[PDB]
């Protein structure tokens, strides 16, 4: 019982920190991403005002 | 089964399929609906579960979105031209994103 | 016990369903912030243009 | 027309037969030599079974 | 072409002599190797006899 | 055998093979995994292979593993270990049938066969055999030859006879030594030193 409880805790720990990590990596990448995308965006507009 | 989400190879599948056409006219076709100039799509009964990638079809009017699984409306963004929408018969809970 | 071991397998098997759900989710996020570089890029090369 | 080979290589052939005789000739040599063996096995042990009786 | 045919007509005999002869020689070979053997052990067994 | 133990290399555990094995229907429908792994031993419902879980565990680990008679045989046992020696054994006794039996023993091959400590404590018995280099039953009058690379048998010979070890070409420095035994009716013991 106590070791089949503790597979519970394991597996659970597994499946959602598993989804919240993709979550993670997803975040880090999309904002990696997008501030390089305005990054450029900046860069162009400053040579849109020259 | 696996929700699979929505993005620009099933939409030009879409549009590939929604006409069989013949050779000229699928040229027609062809210089009538490009990527950015799609007039409609119909991506039904495709199991859809999230809106993306429409950032190519600028010029769409028509879009068709019924018998899926879309919880949140999203990625409508750069459909400002667009007339009619369809997205009957999902999962959505909030208005959001028009 | 025949509970826990029922639990266990049932929620591996929603495990994988969310897995596999939002997981296609996440990349595709990756995509469309992808998407949201492309066309602010293009916006860009058009209005240069 | 006309165009045949095969005449010509029987001489080879021949010279094939003539090995073919001298094969047979060394090992009917080798044969008596492993005969000659045979000999002394039976001989030797004509001389051993009996100096068993004695 | 007939003259090889009257040759082949006797090569088809020195190869059947091609088959026989050379069939004997292992099965002697491993006669006489037996036999070798059998001398060497009756010769240790005559040894311990003659003492 | 070489597939068998190569699945067997391939997966951790035949639990993660016949897991492979299983596919999703079977987990939705038993809903268990080691009940599935038992319900697909063999093609009995799967696509496993020809290996029991227990023949797994057997070969996993067959896998991770990989008189002065006596008195004579064990200073030729020390000279074979130090490697300066190959050595052979002529016996000559009547075995359980009782047919008078002559053998010609590769000494030293057989003792990196199998270890000779029961041999020399006498719960196993250095008899000719037909996987020996030379084996002799008078009544049965077949001899028996084995190419063992300790001592090879020729071709051909009419005088005598000619054993030949591999790394000497010696078809050198052999002592011949002859001892009562109580067991055996003639033991001779021939040493080729190295």
């Amino acid at each position: 019982i106590q070791e089949l409880k503790n597979h519970l805790h394991q597996v659970l720990k597994f499946s959602e920190n598993s989804l919240v990590r993709t979550k993670q990596e997803a975040e880090k990448q999309q904002k990696a991403d997008f501030r390089a995308s305005q990054a450029r965006v900046a860069k162009i507009q400053q040579e849109i005002l020259q | 089964m696996e929700p699979r989400v929505m993005d620009d190879d099933m939409l030009k599948l879409a549009v590939g399929d929604q006409g069989p056409q013949e050779e000229a006219g699928q040229l027609a076709k062809q210089e009538g609906i490009l990527f950015k100039d799609v007039l409609s799509l119909q991506l039904d009964f495709r199991n859809i579960l999230r809106i993306d990638n429409l950032w190519q079809f600028e010029n769409l009017r028509k879009l068709q979105l019924d018998n899926n699984i879309i919880e949140k409306i999203e990625g409508l963004e750069n459909l400002a031209h667009l007339v009619w929408l369809d997205l009957s018969f999902n999962n959505i809970e909030t208005i959001e994103g028009l | 016990i025949a509970n826990l071991k029922d639990q266990l397998q049932e929620m591996k098997a929603k495990s994988n369903l969310e897995n596999r759900y939002m997981k296609t989710n996440t990349e595709l996020q990756i995509a469309q912030t992808q998407k949201k570089c492309n066309r602010t890029e293009e916006l860009l090369v058009e209005e240069i243009e | 027309l006309h165009d045949v080979d095969f005449q010509q290589l029987k001489i080879e052939n021949a010279q094939f037969l003539e090995t073919i005789e001298a094969r047979n000739q060394e090992l009917t040599q080798l044969k008596l030599s492993s005969g000659n063996t045979l000999q002394v096995l039976n001989a030797y042990k004509s001389k051993l079974h009996k100096a068993m009786e004695i | 072409l007939i003259d090889f045919e009257q040759l082949k007509i006797e090569n088809q005999t020195f190869n059947e002599k091609i088959e026989e002869r050379n069939e004997e020689l292992l099965k002697l070979r491993s006669k006489v190797t037996n036999s070798v053997q059998v001398i060497t052990h009756v010769k240790e067994k005559l040894h311990f006899m003659d003492m | 055998l070489k597939a068998l133990d190569n699945i067997v290399t391939q997966f951790n555990a035949y639990e993660d093979f016949l897991d492979s094995q299983i596919t999703t229907v079977d987990l939705y429908y038993l809903e268990d995994e080691t009940l599935a792994r038992q319900l697909v031993e063999l093609g009995y419902r799967g696509t496993g292979e020809r290996v029991k879980r227990e023949d797994f565990e057997a070969r996993k680990a067959a896998i991770e593993i990989a008189d002065n008679f006596l008195t004579a045989l064990a200073m030729r046992e020390e000279d074979n270990r130090s490697g300066k020696l190959s050595s052979v054994i002529f016996i000559r006794d009547r075995n359980s049938h009782g047919q008078e039996i002559s053998g010609y023993i590769d000494y030293a091959h057989r003792l990196k066969t199998e270890d000779f400590e029961v041999y020399f404590t006498g719960k196993k018995r250095l008899l000719p055999r037909p996987t020996d280099i030379s084996f002799y039953n008078w009544d049965a009058d077949i001899a028996v030859s084995n190419s063992s690379p300790n001592y090879q048998v020729i071709a051909d010979n009419p005088e005598g006879l000619l054993f030949r070890y591999k790394r000497d070409r010696k078809i050198d420095n052999s002592t011949r030594i002859t001892i009562l035994t109580e067991l055996y009716v003639q033991a001779v013991i021939f040493d080729h030193i190295s």
